[PDB]
């Protein structure tokens, strides 16, 4: 029997797919049925070997539900099991999550020289507050300057400059220093003026702190106490650092710069010095994902380490805490020299008069080429921060340089000092054009050792195109002194007789005729010769991913070559516009820069877009991973319900209600459900209400943006949520205020229930209602009067005041005998016994309706209906107040209970983003129908078990018409019947996608079959020849590419009309993760997959839906499963992650949703004119968590493109 | 010809521990004084 | 039926009922003389249309009791269609 149970797990998880990421043990069985006679007969007869069948009914992951059937050789069922609920031994925490999803997060190839983001400019409030405090002082600033510096010397010398170490001078000098600001006619009144200013936002954290320090600096004026501990140990100091838009935007630009650096450089051993409270640490680590292998939280004092540990617990594994005094040698303090790729100075360099020596220490800790992020003062302005900054205890240390404190070094003098201490200058800086950013302007500096060069022969292939000619001339003019070889085309290279083996190739052939468009003319053999003579290589393409898919095929070929020939350093540069120089030479020089111990990432691939360089990084797309895992555990994401659909879904166990993401993800069918209106719900009924045999529908009140009007409406919704998409017929569009906020929805709900009860029953002449809602009674009486039915009201609290547990004899005595139907609306279920006793005394055959027959938590019209509902409601509106029972959705979810349905309860859906931005339990991408029933979905090349599984999943998700196509579809008609039982018509086209004529014949046969137009295509034809390119042969390239490349070309040309009457909802092209990382011996496959990716991207740029999925090893179904290669691929488990059958379905669904979202955003004027705009279309998948312990076995771990997917080790 | 039985398999992992529930449910027996199950579903056409 | 007819079986899995039972059903009528099919009916309620009307054998047939003229005309008209289904003395005691 336990083996029979294991059958359920086997169905759920294939061997080696790792779908069973957590240990499930049985915790509930709906029913086990066993025939003891047959079991005993089998046991005694010796035929122990018996057959079994099992259905893994539920497989989302939270708990498996299996239906098992064990039968003898004669198919006599020995026993069966129904809904054997396997549940995890312990709750499935995030440690069991599947991180297969990934995206091409693009970022600058180098940090931007100027961090000038308008979002982080000083707002009007702050840009007026700072000049306002200047107004107090700006009059005589020229005279003030020196005195202000003197006051800033409170720590070291001001207590002696006027004998200010004594009480009289201390008291005089505190107010004299404050008047240095307040002297110009404001003086003491400035004390109240400061509070007046603080009353408004952007004024409080800074000038309030000024006021606080000005009233307690007397002991510090004589150098007798801590400068800031006097301020309650903090009053606003952290707020001033963070909230103020003078100290804030510096931190924002620091986050942006650190994000760029950790994007281009990943697995960085980061070390922040002077973190203290960690505000800068908070901001920098606030990046969604960054490639920090480790993060050394460091400060001069360890007192803040407990706060850092509590605040940065999520990054505790990445984070290590170690104090450091930059004024002291790091080696003496236990740190390993040159072991950090990045160091951060959180406003600490000003706290050391040894600035040069401290920066030298930072260089010593930094690896060659490491980035030093310096959050530090610069470009002082006396009228803005002087007297408040001057107070600190060690910040003034540094006046030895001759300027106030450690000088507010300018970016030029910063560059000078920084170069003098062993760095590559200030190549990046924060904007400080006007004000408010000088106090904390940030800079990034590289550790100068083995620096970027900016000897082996340089070989250029290509130059035929006029732009290619121009670029060849530019290479010649800009190349340093090096041996040079030039060839017009790759055929000329084939004709070459002397090619250096240490060649550094620069290939412009893609700018000319592409390789994968002319491989017939021995171009494949020429590429083999190139690889033979190529030790270093650089490739150039012109908007390959958006204009030239053949150039992208070449890029993928190089991607695989970098795996086949690791000694061959390869770079590829895709340019949106070639006419927009000087960067190919630097990349060629880099190719020879094979630095292993240096932080410089080898830049495997690059894209020049919008006049700037960009590099991609495969960062876990936590949105899609969260959506996938929500199927398995309660994934919570902060979603704005007011602007995103969030349904208060009921739990599977029906124990409590929770907020669930209701995003339908752009289902295009809205014609059969004509003019499906979008309702922004303000108030709604938690429980679904039954209607006149139509079904259960929740009652929702909200607004509809009719030409931007917030028109109030009340409708019956199948997906009660903040936002709903409902048919117009189920909507009452009147804006009557009598249907007031909350109360109106209450009354409409009650009247819907009453109308349903009256309508379904009426045939009867008199009925009885048990424990109806308090509001309901009068409404039910009104409905009975309006339908001429004698309705009797019974309550367990005119009404018949019954009581639970009443004797049946009492019911006979009191209950009328003319009742023909009973309606039990009791929210409390204890009245079930009372109802049962009623059934024994009422008229035999009396119709019985329970609360579950009118109200339910799960859902899964004549225009006069709502007119009658509102007419009845207008009779009984005065029965209660508007807010009789109003609670927010959050409160309902936290406290409401399904078993106790509090009828006449209404949910106040939040409308403001602050009120509506809530942690919503994410919904699985495939938890709702995603496909239309009036379109055909063409699974090209998908006829194996993978294709069959995808098709059955599709029909399960609204695909009523599916077409499987292949050169030889070996599909069982019994499987077709099975899928038809699911509700979808599935057919096999036997279409050879390799030929245009075959594709046209199949698409005409579609009409011969009368099937609807093709609304979507799943392109996954596959042929594999696992051999390295040098040993590969052109026929293998043709066999691998023609299916893939020719099929995508044919299908695109067939559906290359975005203005056509039947635009494709999606065009999913099944790519392998080799298309993103390569694989030894699959250069042709990688090139074909990259062609698919580029064609999908340019199709999206053309206004046509499309997407690509970079699938890993699909152990569940398909090539790996049918070829029986589970052991071989699990041997490279660390290289390619598993993509389960149902995980593959989830990935396909996510790709379809991404394509639809991209198309809709294009309708929202999203250009999609470059690679950067299409990071989502390439749903990178199949990269496992890269363990450094297996770095040796992993043949692509050194690739920085996967840096963010590398597990930390230290 | 029926028998409904409420069963509970109580467990205790140690002599010092209290007796706790390990399993529970109901048993509905069709009995005699001394084809009952649906025939097994036709085997799924495609199976890896 | 638990023995055109849909040859169901008592103790059938709810998943099987979903597979076979039509989803357009709005009402269920259980006339099973044998009450063992109550579990099958309950499983039907979980797969049929939510809110589907449920009628049991006790709602049509009972041992305790405690009209339009066209009613019997319609009854006999229907009976005259299916008289040949069985013999006269199919079950007489
Ligand atoms: N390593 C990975 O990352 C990986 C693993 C699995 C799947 N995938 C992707 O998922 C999709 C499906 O792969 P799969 O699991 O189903 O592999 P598969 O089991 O080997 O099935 C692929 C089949 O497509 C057939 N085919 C159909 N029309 C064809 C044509 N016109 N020319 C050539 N072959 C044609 C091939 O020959 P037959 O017609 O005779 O069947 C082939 O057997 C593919 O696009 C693939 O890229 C990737």
């Amino acid at each position: 029997l336990d083996v029979a149970f294991q059958t359920v797990i086997g169905a759920y998880s294939s061997p080696g797919d790792r779908r069973l990421r957590c240990l499930y043990v049985p915790t509930h069985v709906d029913r086990i049925t066993l025939v003891p006679s047959l079991c005993l007969a089998t046991a005694e007869s010796g035929c122990e070997k018996v057959a079994f069948n099992t259905i893994n009914t539920y497989d989302k992951g939270d708990y498996l539900s299996g239906d098992i059937v064990v039968f003898d050789a004669e198919q006599t069922t020995l026993f069966q099991v129904e809904n054997i609920t396997f549940k995890p031994f312990s709750p499935p925490d995030a440690s069991t999550d599947h991180a297969m999803f990934a995206r091409w997060s693009w970022g600058p190839l180098t940090p931007d020289s100027l961090l000038d983001n308008p979002e982080y400019w000083a707002t009007a409030q702050d840009k007026e507050a700072i000049p306002i405090i200047e107004r107090i002082v700006y009059f005589y600033i020229r005279s003030f300057l020196s005195q202000l510096t003197l006051e800033e010397r409170q720590q070291a010398a001001f207590h002696l400059q006027k004998q200010i170490e004594w009480l009289e001078q201390v008291l005089a000098s505190a107010k004299e220093g404050r008047h240095l600001w307040y002297d110009p006619g404001w003086e003491n009144d400035t004390e109240a003026q400061i509070e007046h200013l603080c009353t408004a936002n952007s004024y409080h954290p800074h000038v309030r702190l000024v006021q606080r320090v000005g009233q307690h600096l007397l002991p510090t004026v004589r150098s007798n106490g801590n400068p800031f501990d006097l301020l309650d140990h903090d009053g606003l100091l952290t707020e001033f650092y963070t909230n103020t838009l003078s100290f804030g935007p510096a931190l924002h630009y620091a986050r942006e710069l650190v994000a760029q650096i950790a994007h281009r450089y990943q697995s960085m051993d980061i070390l922040e010095i002077g973190a203290g409270t960690g505000g800068a640490t908070k901001y920098v680590l606030a990046t969604p994902q960054l490639g920090f292998n480790s993060y050394t939280y460091t400060d001069i004092s360890t007192g803040f380490f407990e706060q850092a540990r509590e605040q940065f617990a999520p990054f505790e594994d990445r984070m290590v805490f170690e104090p450091l005094d930059i004024r002291r040698s790091p080696a003496e303090q236990g740190f390993e020299p040159h072991a950090y790729d990045l160091i951060i100075a959180s406003n600490v360099l000003h706290a050391t008069p040894d600035l040069e020596k401290t920066m030298a220490h930072a260089r010593s800790l930094l690896k060659p080429g490491g980035q030093m992020v310096i959050l530090e003062i610069t470009h002082k302005e006396h009228t803005r921060l002087g007297f408040i900054f001057g107070l600190f205890a060690d910040w003034w240390a540094g006046v030895d340089d001759g300027r106030c404190t450690e000088p507010f070094v300018s970016f030029d003098r910063w560059d000078a000092i920084l170069k003098r201490v062993g760095f590559s200058g200030v190549d990046s800086r924060t904007t400080d054009r006007d004000a408010n950013l000088f106090p904390t302007s940030v800079f990034s500096t590289h550790a100068i050792d083995a620096t970027v060069e900016y000897y082996p022969p340089l070989v250029v292939v290509g130059g035929q195109t006029p732009q290619s000619q121009r670029l060849l001339n530019d290479i010649k003019a800009i190349m340093p002194p090096r041996p040079l070889q030039t060839y017009k085309r790759l055929v000329d290279l084939l004709d070459a007789e002397e090619l250096p083996m240490k060649s550094t190739f620069v290939m412009l052939t893609e700018l000319d005729e592409e390789l994968f468009a002319g491989l017939t003319e021995e171009t494949f053999e020429a590429t083999k010769l190139l690889l033979t003579y190529a030790s270093n290589t650089v490739w150039l393409t012109e908007n390959a991913w958006v204009q030239h898919p053949h150039q992208a095929s070449t890029i993928g070929m190089l991607r695989s070559i970098r795996r086949e020939h690791p000694d061959l350093g390869v770079h590829v540069l895709d340019v949106d516009a070639v006419e927009t120089v000087e960067q190919v030479l630097r990349l060629e020089e880099h190719t020879d820069e094979l630095a292993s111990s240096t932080t410089w990432t080898q830049e495997p691939e690059v894209s020049w877009c919008k006049g700037r360089p960009w590099i991609p990084r495969l960062k876990r797309d936590l949105a899609r991973n969260n959506r996938m895992n929500s199927s398995r555990r309660p994934i919570y994401e902060m979603i704005d319900s007011s602007r995103a659909p969030v349904a208060l879904q009921t739990a599977r166990d029906s124990s409590s209600y929770f907020l669930e993401s209701a995003e339908t993800w752009f289902v295009p069918e809205s014609v059969q459900q004509m003019e499906t209106k979008t309702i922004y719900v303000h108030f709604s009924c938690p429980h679904a209400l039954r209607v006149q045999a139509l079904g259960f529908f929740y009652l929702v009140q909200g607004h509809v943006q009719e030409g931007n009007r917030e028109v109030p409406v009340v409708a019956l919704a199948e997906r009660n949520a903040s936002i709903v998409h409902v048919r117009p017929d189920y909507i009452y569009t009147e804006a009557d205020n009598n249907l007031s906020e909350g109360g109106g929805s209450l009354m409409v709900t009650v009247l819907a229930a009453a109308v349903l009860a009256e309508t379904v029953i009426s045939v009867t002449d008199s009925i009885l209602v048990l424990n109806p809602p308090s509001i309901c009674g009068q409404m039910l009486l009104h409905a009975g009067e309006e339908i001429g039915l004698q309705v009797h009201l019974a309550t367990t609290s005119s009404w018949l005041t019954l009581h639970a547990r009443d004797t049946d004899w009492h019911l006979r005595r009191v209950l009328p005998r003319g009742v023909q139907a009973l309606v039990d609306l009791s929210a409390d279920q204890s009245c079930e016994g009372l109802t049962q006793r009623m059934m024994k005394v009422l008229m035999p055959g009396c119709a019985h309706y329970r609360a579950a027959d009118l109200f339910t938590d799960t859902v899964s019209l004549p225009a006069a209906y709502w007119e009658h509902v509102v007419s009845l409601a207008r009779q009984g509106l005065p029965s209660v107040s508007e807010g009789w029972e109003v609670m927010p959705c959050t409160q309902f979810a936290a406290h409401a209970d399904k078993t106790r349905p509090d009828l006449s309860t209404v949910i106040s859906w939040p409308r403001e983003s602050d009120e509506a931005t809530l942690p919503t339990r994410v919904r699985s991408i495939d938890a709702e129908t995603l496909f239309a029933a009036d379109k055909t979905y063409l699974l090209v090349g998908l006829t194996g078990d993978l294709g069959r599984s995808l098709g059955r999943w599709m029909v399960q998700h609204g695909a009523c018409h599916i077409v499987l196509t292949s050169r030889n579809p070996q599909v069982n008609p019994k499987w077709l019947a099975h899928v038809e039982e699911l509700g979808g018509r599935v057919t096999v086209l036997s279409m050879d996608v390799t030929s245009q004529n075959s594709v046209e014949a199949g698409l005409a046969k579609l009409k011969d079959l009368h099937l609807p137009p093709v609304g979507g295509i799943a392109f996954g034809p596959l042929v594999l020849q696992d051999v390295m390119l040098n040993n590969m042969e052109l026929p293998m390239m043709e066999m691998v590419l023609n299916p893939k490349v020719e099929g995508v070309r044919i299908l695109h040309e067939k559906f290359s009309d975005p203005t056509s009457s039947n635009p494709l909802d999606f065009f999913v092209m099944f790519s392998s993760i080799v298309a993103v990382m390569g694989n030894p011996g699959q250069a042709n496959y990688s090139a074909a997959n990259c062609y698919l990716q580029a064609l999908a991207q340019q199709r999206v740029a053309s206004g046509l839906a499309a997407s690509t999925i970079d699938i890993g090893a699909v152990y569940g179904v398909g090539f790996v499963t049918r070829a029986e290669l589970e052991e071989d691929f699990n041997a490279i488990r660390f290289m390619f992650d598993s993509v389960e059958e149902h995980e593959l379905h989830t990935l396909f669904a996510e790709a379809v949703v991404a394509g639809r979202r991209a198309v809709h955003q294009q309708e929202q004027q999203r250009k999609f004119a470059t690679v950067l705009d299409m990071a989502d279309l390439e749903l990178t998948t199949g990269i496992p968590p890269l363990d450094p312990a297996l770095k040796d076995r992993i043949t692509f771990f050194d690739d920085p493109r996967i840096g963010n997917l590398k597990i930390p080790e230290y | 010809g029926s028998m409904t039985i409420s069963f509970k398999i109580d467990s205790c992992l140690s002599k010092e521990g209290n007796l706790s529930l390990s399993a529970k449910g109901q048993l509905a027996l069709t009995i005699e004084d001394v084809h009952h199950l649906p025939p097994p579903e036709e085997e799924h056409p495609h199976m890896n």
